[PDB]
């Protein structure tokens, strides 16, 4: 009566621990590729990320300029 | 009684001796023990008539929960959990059955040891090796893992053994 009116079977824990085992394995996994990748960006710079700004081309004036040399 | 195996749980055929009274004086043990059957023996049979009657009034069963085979930790991938988790609660109720089958043969040490009175040094060797038997083999299973004991550290235990006897095999034939 206790585990009829208290208490569920053991497949429902047991399944239950296979999905949170699952999510945190997934986890884990991806956070050490995180931190790889911040680093290489870092590294190379050709990632998306630590992008520093570098100055615009469109600000160039591209006209005689009083002599002929630039 | 039916309610345990007879295999499991021997019994030698329990030979009794007679009765063989040298004298005509009366004994008090018999009819100590008669009056006893009469007052106690009696009503308590008929207690567990009505109890055994209502019980077979009302018949339900329960039943014994089995369990299939899992690939265990040595057919599984180095990190992944769903095949890890698997094979160890399958190891950790192979680890429970071997903890009762080693009390199983406890316990037929102990009965032995009580049931051949002075004579159970010599009468009690056959569950003596048994037990010497089955305690080596756990021993070697299971004796150093301490807490936080896994089958991962099982394993690592049964491949350096396997590894030391592989070695003294060698030896012993290049020797
Ligand atoms: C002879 C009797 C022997 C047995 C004695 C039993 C004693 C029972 C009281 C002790 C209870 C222990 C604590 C249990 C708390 C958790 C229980 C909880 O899990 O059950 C929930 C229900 O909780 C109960 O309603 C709690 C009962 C609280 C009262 C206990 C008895 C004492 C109450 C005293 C009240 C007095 C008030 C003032 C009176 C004047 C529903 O569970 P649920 O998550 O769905 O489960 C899913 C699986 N299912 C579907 C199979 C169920």
């Amino acid at each position: 009566w206790i585990a009829r009116t208290f208490y569920d079977g053991p497949e429902k824990n047991y399944e239950k621990t296979m999905a949170i085992l699952q999510i945190e394995a997934e986890k884990a996994e991806l956070r050490l590729k995180e931190l790889e990748v911040r680093r290489l960006m870092r590294a190379r710079g050709d990632g998306p990320w630590y992008q520093y700004p570098t100055i615009d081309k469109a600000l160039i004036d591209h006209s005689p300029k009083t002599t002929p040399d630039n | 009684p039916d309610s345990w195996d007879k295999d499991v749980y021997p019994e030698p055929p329990r030979r009794t001796p007679a009765p063989a009274p040298q004298t005509s004086l009366p004994n008090p043990v018999t009819y100590l023990t008669k009056i006893f059957d009469l007052l106690v023996d009696r009503p308590v049979t008929l207690a567990r008539e009505f109890i055994e009657q209502q019980h077979a009034k009302n018949r339900y069963y329960y039943y014994h929960r089995e369990f299939r085979r899992v690939p265990d930790i040595t057919e599984c991938e180095e990190k992944d959990i769903l095949c890890m988790f698997e094979a160890e609660m399958q190891w950790r109720r192979d680890y429970k059955v071997d903890q009762e089958i080693v009390n199983i043969i406890q316990e037929r040490l102990k009965a032995c040891q009580q049931r051949e009175g002075e004579s159970y040094r010599q009468n009690c060797a056959k569950e003596l090796e048994q037990f010497t038997q089955v305690s080596k083999a756990f021993q070697d299973r299971y004796s150093d893992l301490g807490a936080h004991y896994s089958a991962r550290k099982c394993l690592a235990k049964q491949k350096q053994r396997m590894l030391a006897e592989r070695k003294a095999a060698k030896e012993a034939a290049a020797a």
